[PDB]
């Protein structure tokens, strides 16, 4: 006999959830004036 | 006789500290960006100051 295969669609997460590194302190981003590179976006692991 | 400091010997071997061109620069006024007292108080309060 034989059958169909189960279907799996495989597409990118909603609002592209996870594509950018949010909530991960290691790979956090930055947004600072071109001088004084002091970060201005400091993320944590609790604010999800 | 109008551009040479009256010397006692041509090619004197140690020009003293007065007849040689000292360079005075204007005092370097720096704008200390921050007051540490207030920053420490705020960071103790729980804030997490971060930025330029």
């Amino acid at each position: 006999q034989a059958a169909p295969n189960r279907p799996n669609y495989i597409g990118f997460r909603d609002n592209f959830i996870g594509l950018m590194y949010y909530n991960s302190t290691g790979n956090m981003g930055v947004l600072a004036g071109q001088a004084s590179q002091l970060n201005a976006v400091v993320d944590l692991q609790d604010r999800n | 006789a109008l551009t040479s400091t009256p010397r006692s010997q041509l090619n004197p071997p140690n020009w003293p500290a007065a007849q040689v061109y000292q360079e005075n620069p204007a005092p370097t006024t720096v704008l200390l960006p921050r007051d540490a007292e207030a920053e420490v108080q705020m960071t103790n309060s729980g804030a997490q100051l971060a930025g330029g």
